[PDB]
């Protein structure tokens, strides 16, 4: 229970599954140029209005 | 969104709970709106109502995380009478982690989010105490 | 990687269009020639940090 | 500053947000790109004529020439895409997702 | 230290220009000559450490680890030349090059005068070990074990890099000799708490600490025998060496930062010995025994009394020899029955009596039979932890009971009882195998005669 | 080696390393002061060369 | 393509880069970027298949948008400064727009969304040019405008690039996409240290170009575009598996290799300026890069994947490829850490 | 950092004040390590083309060794020049600013009170 | 030499010993200058340690 299950679960397995899930969220793009430039517009709007990088 | 962080961090811990909870809610809601905007950007919803449903779900999820975080941290600083103490933000971060687990309708996500968001909120409180800079200005 | 080839070789590839106070065709003055000349002759040689 | 600079910069941002939000046609994207160039042309020209900065009068011409050669390059890309897929739709350019 | 670095590098043309039937004999001979030459490092003094250059020095802590490291290479070549007999000649020379290169990294890891050089060599020792495990390991799990071995160590050590460069910017130097005189007290703050964690968690992973030990019973099991020897004998002791250097700087904050890790190791020496009571894999039993022994070294460094450091360095050397011999005995049975299952080959004293004598002596050194340096290190750690708190004698004694239990359970299970009937490829013990066992055990017994050269800088 | 040799060699080592450490701390302090004040030979980000300025009498006098 | 026309077009790519690197006028900077894109478009369309036309179209749209935002930043600079010297920018809006334009030209996140698509769509030599030579000119402009670069913007772009280039390569089996997400993470590492010490930025760029040139040259010499095609290299040329092993171990940042040099110097110059959290999170995030590098080493060098029968015919033929500077680049990408204080030649 | 120093005289690999500095000896361990890198490049070049590694192309191995030593000698000259420039600027800035570098009143350990923390 | 490979590691040790004894000459800034071991030189002796 400790040293095949829980000490394996808390540090390495949960971190591996979290990086797996974030890897699947990054690279699940549909290859659509419309969506990438629409995200670029949302980026520039957040940088101006929300993050004040032009100030 | 820098003014959201200023109107959060100006208040001492365990003094004015409604404005702490509302400011943390507004920070979390701004974060949820940013996540919602990139989510409806890169992943096209099938309808306009689907898009506003995803936006409302993510924004209310992160705003409820911020609400229960700020509430639990300020109430713990009231009832424990130690304002300069990162254990209050550890408790608030676990409350926000259980909030994220209750919104995702799963227990193990809630336990992982409790642990890591509580450690992250404790680290943010220690950075407020010792003056840790993440975007440190170039000096040498 | 500002490889200053122009100052190395002595060629003037683009220093002529760089400022308004430079040599102009038929000696035409810019409308802010004196102000730019004063700011450049102030800030010359002391670096950006002292110049600001 | 001057009142016309507001409209020329707002024209640049209007053609920007047009270029950053595709509908279907790559040609409309290239039209928004050259509208961005047009607004940049007008804005540079109004500055350089207002300042009486003599030598930079050749600057907007060099801008126009380089960006119209760029536009010719983009039209040739659109032509090769249209000879591949029959149309110029940006949703046909999705082979590189995998 | 250059008179040891240069012959270790000259072992590379010695292993690549050798005749194809001579590449084991030449490397064994000249690594034995380097191991003979290693004894010149015993020029130690009661006040000053043997300080060679701006880059290299050797006190009485690094010197026994150096002699054990330079002694381990011929024994790894003897252990690993039978199961790599049918290997390609080029891949055989690559294996010998990885062993020689790991020794080359270790002998200037322990002698690093400056701490970022220690860090570069310390994390350089991952790469030949990783190549050995993931290339010449036997089963499927060697790739996953190489992943765990790499990504626990780097996860622990990349905060250590930021900590050491911070000390470089604050003190002005990471020379250990200068930091013996420019050490400042480290007070209580959260900044210094994470300073302590960044300086200590890499070495806690390398010891290993209980709870972070999960790289070890896969890396030590899925390695070949030379990998298992170097991992059990030197690469766990890199962590204790780094702790004994870096806890110079962490005072007085260690006096209350040590409590969770002292609890983890005092309870991990009970739990991993209990795990050893119920192992089916013999090689995993030796792996969890290594965790159980290094828990005491962690407690002895964290309580930082002189008796604790003396017992910890004695126990590090003793455990290096003992665990290397236990893995070699496990390999000597694995090369006959082709299984690491401990219950499979039974009754082996009826078949291999002198090899069973080597099993008996390694199980007696594992249970810390006096006057072995196993018992010397064990006993000094128990003295210092008793002076720390009088209630730690319960945990130390209960650990010693379970340690004797799994040591003699290993002995009785593999060697005693009726032999397994359906196993008939039990060859007699080769001269290579018995010579390997004796070259482990005989220095470990001769060090009981004159044990002062393995008791560290403060004997 | 002798205790004399090891001792005096250790003293030479400690001198060289203490001097390098003092020079590193001074190097950090010099970098901090030269980035803050901007009056050293470092961090001299360029301004416009005043040799480019035309000093001839122009077409109109008011300049 | 005609070899004369190929040589002239590569000289025009290099000419646009040099015009950005030497010129003191903003119009000539913009001209250099225009010439560079205009000349590199045929290199991407060298093979004339629809993936190259798609990749060239996506590259055109991104670099064209960045060139127009660059000219808008230049025009706002001409408003608020009346001049054209390539130095600091005299308005935070011009600085923001120029930092966005250079972030789009480098393909740093969140403008990164073209780099794996365009790198997958084009051959390995043109992908090498895109991921090594096309990083030179925008880093030169960022090297020159750094008294006006907003710190929070450039560090946001940097850490977002490192994180997204870490998570992006974990899902990949195509080698060109692995190299592209490696590019995004390393550009984050370069721009994170820029306002602190840009000499370490140039050190990271040089070590990165050496290692990426080594990996693309090994991938060209073995003609492998996927993980599983690289897996047959042990049965074809076993020295190539050794070289890709040591180069992938270098690019992961392991000592004693020279890919540890840039990140160690970046952490070294960011802790001087009292930033501890940020280089620590950057270093921990680079373990993802090391993870998919070790995935490739497992598939290539440390294990032997199954081959096919037709490899026996390829045993009978040597490589007649011009593996240009491959031993030199392999030595420089691995054995350069004892020469770490050589970085002062970039001061 | 030092980019305004080498901006009055641009693109000089070794300036005229670099000649006031002693050159690296040809038995420099750094330069010998670069020659070892040339020998390693020769060995990899014989290996990737499946030539005999130690024997084939001794002219080619020797040109690898020679070319790396030839480049690395000037690289070491520029390295020593730039660190000499760094120390020269450091010392002149300390000399021009005595108010920013006060000579520290050093106390001996008979006056220095350090808090003793017992290990027990 | 028929057995020329058996003098790689021993000549390597001789060369490393030579380089250590050479580096001891470069670290000689306190030879006969330490407050513990400074002394007047014996005749027919120019250095106290080599
Ligand atoms: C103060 C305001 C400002 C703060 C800073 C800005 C705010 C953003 C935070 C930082 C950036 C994080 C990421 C942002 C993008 C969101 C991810 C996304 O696109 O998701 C879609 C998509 C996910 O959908 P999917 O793939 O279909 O899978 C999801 C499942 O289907 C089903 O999934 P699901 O239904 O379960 O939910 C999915 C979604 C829903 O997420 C949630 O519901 C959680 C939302 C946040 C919860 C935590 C709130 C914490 C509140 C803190 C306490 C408040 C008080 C504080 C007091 C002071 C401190 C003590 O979760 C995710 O997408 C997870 C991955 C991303 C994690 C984002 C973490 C945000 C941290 C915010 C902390 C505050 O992911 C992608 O497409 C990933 C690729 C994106 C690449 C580009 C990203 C660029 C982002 C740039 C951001 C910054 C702007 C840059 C400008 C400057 C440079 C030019
Ligand atoms: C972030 C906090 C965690 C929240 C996300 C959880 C994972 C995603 C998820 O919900 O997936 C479900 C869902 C679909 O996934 P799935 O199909 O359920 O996959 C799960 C499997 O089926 C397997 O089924 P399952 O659901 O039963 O198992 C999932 C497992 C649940 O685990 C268990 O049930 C067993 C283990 C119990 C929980 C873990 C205990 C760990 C205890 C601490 C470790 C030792 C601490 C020692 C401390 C000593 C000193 C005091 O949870 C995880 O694997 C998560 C591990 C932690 C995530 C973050 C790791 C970051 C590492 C970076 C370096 C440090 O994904 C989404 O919808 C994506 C979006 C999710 C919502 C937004 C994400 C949160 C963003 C908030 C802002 C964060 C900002 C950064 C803060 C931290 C860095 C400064
Ligand atoms: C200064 C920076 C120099 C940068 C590199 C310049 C050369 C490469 C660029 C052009 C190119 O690819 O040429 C082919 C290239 C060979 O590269 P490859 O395609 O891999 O050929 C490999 C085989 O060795 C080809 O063998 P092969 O059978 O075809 O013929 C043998 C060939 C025949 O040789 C000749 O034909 C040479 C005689 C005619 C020369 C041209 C006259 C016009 O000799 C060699 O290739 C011997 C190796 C030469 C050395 C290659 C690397 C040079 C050093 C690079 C810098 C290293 C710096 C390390 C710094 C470390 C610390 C940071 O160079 C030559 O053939 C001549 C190299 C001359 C080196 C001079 C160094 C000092 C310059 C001042
Ligand atoms: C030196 C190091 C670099 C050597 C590169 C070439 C090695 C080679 O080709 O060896 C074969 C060659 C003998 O082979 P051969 O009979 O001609 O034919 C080759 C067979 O066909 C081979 O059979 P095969 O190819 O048909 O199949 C077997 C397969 C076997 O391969 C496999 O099965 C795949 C791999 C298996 C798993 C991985 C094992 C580890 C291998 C990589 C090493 C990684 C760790 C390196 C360090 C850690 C950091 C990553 O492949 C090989 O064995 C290929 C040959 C290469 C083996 C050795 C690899 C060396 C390169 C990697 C290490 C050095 C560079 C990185 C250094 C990093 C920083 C320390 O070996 C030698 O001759 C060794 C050199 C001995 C003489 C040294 C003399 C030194 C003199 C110094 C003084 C004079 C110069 C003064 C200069 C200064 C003047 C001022
Ligand atoms: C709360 C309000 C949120 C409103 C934004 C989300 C609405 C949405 O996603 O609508 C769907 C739309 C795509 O249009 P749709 O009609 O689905 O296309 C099929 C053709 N009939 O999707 C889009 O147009 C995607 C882009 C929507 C704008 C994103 C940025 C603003 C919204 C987030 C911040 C507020
Ligand atoms: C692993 C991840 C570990 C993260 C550790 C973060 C540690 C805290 C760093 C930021 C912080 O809170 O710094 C404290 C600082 C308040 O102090 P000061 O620096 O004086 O700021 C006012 C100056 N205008 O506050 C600030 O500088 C601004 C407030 C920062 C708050 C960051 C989190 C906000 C909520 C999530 C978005
Ligand atoms: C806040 C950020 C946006 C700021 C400007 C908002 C303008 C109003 C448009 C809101 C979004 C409407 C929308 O869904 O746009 C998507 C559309 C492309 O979609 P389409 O293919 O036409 O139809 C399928 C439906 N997704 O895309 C378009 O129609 C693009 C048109 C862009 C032209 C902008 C004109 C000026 C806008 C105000 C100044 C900026
Ligand atoms: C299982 C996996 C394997 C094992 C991995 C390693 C596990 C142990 C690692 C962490 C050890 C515990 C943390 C350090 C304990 C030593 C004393 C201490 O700091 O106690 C926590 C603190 C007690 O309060 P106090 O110390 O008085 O606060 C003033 C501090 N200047 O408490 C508080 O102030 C309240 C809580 C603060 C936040 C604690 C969590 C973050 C810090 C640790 C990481």
């Amino acid at each position: 229970l400790l040293d095949l299950i829980w000490l394996e679960t808390i540090l390495p397995k949960t971190i591996s599954l979290a990086q797996m899930k974030m890897s699947t969220t990054i690279t699940s793009q549909k290859g659509l140029i419309k969506l990438y430039f629409l995200s670029f517009l949302i980026t520039i709007l957040i940088s101006t209005t929300l993050l004040n990088f032009h100030e | 969104a820098k003014t959201l962080l200023h109107q959060y961090w100006d208040i001492p811990e365990g003094t004015e709970c409604h404005r702490k909870t509302y400011a943390a809610t507004s920070i979390g809601g701004a974060s949820g709106l940013v996540v919602s905007a990139y989510s409806v950007a890169l992943k096209t919803p099938t309808s306009f109502l689907e898009g506003v449903a995803r936006t409302g779900r993510y924004t209310f999820t992160a705003a409820a995380i911020g609400a229960i975080f700020g509430l639990t941290s300020c109430i713990s600083a009231q009832v424990r009478e130690k304002p300069d103490d990162p254990l209050n933000y550890l408790i608030g971060g676990c409350a926000g982690g259980l909030t994220l687990g209750a919104r995702t309708r799963s227990y193990g996500i809630g336990a992982a989010a409790c642990a890591y968001m509580g450690l992250t909120a404790a680290l943010v409180k220690m950075g407020q105490l010792e003056g840790w800079k993440v975007f440190a200005e170039p000096k040498v | 990687p500002f490889f200053d080839v122009q100052k190395k070789l002595g060629v003037d590839l683009d220093h002529w269009m760089t400022i308004q106070s430079a040599e102009q065709p038929h000696r035409i003055p810019a409308r802010c020639h004196a102000f730019e000349k004063e700011w450049i002759e102030c800030a010359h040689g002391i670096g950006s940090i002292r110049a600001e | 500053m001057s009142l016309v600079y507001m409209n020329i910069m707002m024209a640049f941002t209007v053609s920007l947000t047009g270029l950053l939000m595709y509908r279907s046609h790559l040609m409309s994207s290239l039209l928004c790109l050259e509208g961005m160039m047009l607004s940049l042309f007008i804005l540079a020209t109004l500055m350089i004529l207002n300042s009486h900065f003599t030598l930079a009068s050749m600057m907007p011409i060099i801008l126009l020439v380089f960006a119209a050669c760029e536009a010719a390059l983009g039209l040739s890309l659109l032509v090769m895409v249209s000879n591949t897929y029959g149309t110029d739709y940006v949703q046909n350019l999705n082979l590189l997702q995998c | 230290m250059l008179k040891y670095i240069i012959p270790t590098m000259m072992l590379m043309p010695l292993t690549w220009l050798s005749k194809n039937s001579m590449i084991w004999i030449n490397t064994t001979l000249h690594s034995l000559l380097i191991s003979l030459t290693s004894l010149l490092l015993l020029n130690q003094f009661g006040d000053n450490s043997l300080n060679f250059s701006l880059t290299f020095f050797s006190d009485s802590l690094s010197t026994p680890l150096l002699i054990l490291t330079m002694w381990l290479l011929p024994l790894m070549l003897m252990a690993s030349q039978h199961h790599l007999s049918k290997e390609n000649l080029a891949r055989k020379k690559l294996f010998i090059s990885m062993l020689i290169l790991l020794q080359l990294f270790l002998i200037m890891t322990f002698t690093a005068t400056e701490l970022i050089f220690f860090y570069i060599m310390f994390e350089a020792t991952l790469v030949p070990t990783l190549i050995i495990i993931t290339r010449w390991g036997n089963q499927t799990e060697r790739l996953n074990a190489g992943l765990y071995f790499l990504f626990y160590t780097l996860a622990g050590s990349l905060p250590l890099l930021v900590a050491l460069i911070y000390i470089q910017n604050t003190m002005g130097s990471l020379n250990f000799l200068i930091l013996q005189y420019w050490v400042q007290p480290m007070p209580n703050s959260w900044s210094n708490t994470f300073m302590w964690l960044a300086c200590m968690m890499a070495f806690m992973v390398k010891m290993p600490l209980y709870g972070l030990h999960l790289w070890l019973p896969k890396a030590h099991v899925e390695a070949p025998i030379a990998g298992s020897m170097v991992l059990a004998a030197i690469l766990l002791k890199l962590g204790g060496y780094g702790m004994m250097r870096i806890t110079l700087l962490l005072n007085p904050i260690t006096d209350f930062m040590a409590y969770p890790f002292i609890m983890l190791s005092l309870w991990g020496m009970i739990m991993t010995s209990s795990i050893c009571l119920r192992q089916t894999d013999l090689k995993s039993l030796i792996a969890y025994s290594s965790v159980s022994h290094m828990a005491l070294v962690i407690v002895a460094i964290l309580i930082q009394t002189p008796w604790s450091y003396m017992g910890a360095t004695a126990l590090m050397i003793a455990h290096g020899l003992t665990s290397s011999m236990l893995f070699c005995l496990a390999n000597s049975n694995y090369e006959r029955v082709h299984s690491r299952t401990m219950i499979l080959a039974r009754g082996l004293q009826t078949l291999l009596p002198l090899m069973a004598a080597w099993w008996l002596l390694a199980s007696l050194t594992n249970l810390a039979l006096p006057p072995s340096i196993n018992l010397i290190g064990e006993l000094f750690v128990v003295m210092s932890t008793f002076s720390w708190s009088n209630i730690t004698i319960i945990l130390m004694g209960l650990n010693m009971v379970i340690t004797a239990l799994y040591s003699l359970y290993m002995l009785i299970t593999t060697q005693r009882g009726k032999h397994t009937h359906h196993i008939n490829n039990i060859l007699p013990s080769f001269t290579r195998e018995n010579a390997l066992m004796s070259l482990h055990m005989l220095p470990l017994l001769l060090l009981s005669l004159n044990p002062k050269i393995i008791l560290g800088p403060l004997y | 080696d002798a205790p004399e040799k090891n001792y005096e060699r250790t003293m030479a080592i400690l001198q060289i390393e203490s001097e390098k450490a003092e020079l590193r701390l001074k190097e950090l302090e010099v970098r901090r002061l030269m980035r803050a004040k901007g009056d050293g030979p470092w961090f001299q980000y360029p301004t416009i060369d005043k040799a480019l300025i035309d000093h001839s009498p122009k077409a109109t006098p008011d300049n | 393509m005609n070899p004369i026309i190929l040589i002239i077009i590569l000289m025009t790519v290099m000419l646009g880069t040099i015009i950005v690197m030497i010129s003191t006028h903003w119009l000539l900077i913009w001209i250099g970027f225009e010439m560079n894109m205009l000349a590199i478009i045929p290199i991407m369309m060298k093979k004339h298949n629809p993936r190259a036309t798609e990749a060239s179209t996506k590259y055109f749209l991104t670099q064209s948008t960045a060139s127009m935002l660059l000219m808008m930043a230049i025009i706002i600079n001409l408003m608020f400064s009346g001049q054209w010297t390539v130095m600091k920018l005299f308005n935070p809006m011009a600085s923001m727009l120029m930092t966005m334009a250079l972030a789009m030209k480098l393909g740093m996140a969140p403008f990164h969304f073209w780099v794996p698509e365009v790198t997958q769509g084009i051959p390995l030599s043109s992908g090498l040019i895109l991921l090594t030579w096309q990083k030179l000119a925008p880093m030169s402009v960022l090297y020159q405008i750094l008294p006006s670069i907003n710190l929070d913007l450039i560090l946001t772009l940097s850490i977002l690039s490192i994180t997204i280039g870490g998570w992006g390569g974990l899902n990949q089996t195509q080698l060109r996409k692995i190299m592209a997400y490696s590019s995004i993470a390393h550009m984050g590492w370069m721009t994170a240290v820029l306002l602190y010490n840009p000499t370490m930025t140039l050190l990271n760029l040089i070590i990165y170009i050496i290692m990426t040139s080594t990996m693309f040259t090994l991938f060209m010499a073995n003609s492998t575009t996927t993980t599983l095609s690289l897996s047959h290299t042990w049965n074809k040329a076993p020295i190539m598996t050794i070289l890709v092993l040591i180069t992938l171990l270098s690019m992961g940042g392991l000592p004693p290799l020279s890919g540890f040099m840039p990140k160690w110097m970046i952490i070294q110059e960011m802790t001087k300026n009292d930033s501890i959290i940020l280089p620590t999170l950057m270093a921990i995030t680079a373990l993802l890069n090391l993870y998919f590098y070790m995935r490739l080493t497992y598939s290539t060098a440390l294990t032997m994947f199954p081959s096919t029968n037709n490899m026996k015919m390829k045993w009978q033929f040597p490589t007649t490829k011009r593996m240009t500077l491959l031993p030199t680049m392999t030595v420089l990408s691995t054995m350069l850490l004892p020469l770490t204080p050589i970085l002062s030649i970039l001061e | 950092m030092m980019t305004g120093r080498q901006a009055r005289a641009p693109l000089q690999f070794l300036p005229d004040e670099a000649r006031s500095l002693p050159p690296p000896k040809l038995t420099d361990p750094r330069l010998a390590y670069i020659g070892f890198l040339g020998y390693c490049s020769g060995l990899i070049d014989n290996a990737i083309r499946r030539r005999p590694v130690l024997s084939a192309g001794l002219h080619r191995q020797f040109l690898y060794i020679t070319s790396f030593v030839f480049v690395g000698y000037y690289l070491l000259k520029r390295q020593d020049y730039m660190y000499a420039v760094r120390d020269h600027d450091m010392f002149s800035y300390i000399k021009s600013h005595p108010e920013d570098f006060p000579e520290k009143d050093k106390k001996t350990y008979r006056e220095v009170f350090e808090e003793f923390h017992p290990v027990r | 030499r028929d057995h020329w490979i058996h003098v790689l590691v021993p000549v390597g040790f001789v060369f490393g010993y030579y380089l250590d004894r050479k580096n001891d000459e470069k670290l000689a800034a306190f030879r006969n200058k330490s407050l513990l071991y400074k002394r007047e030189l014996k005749p027919q002796e120019e250095v106290t340690w080599k």
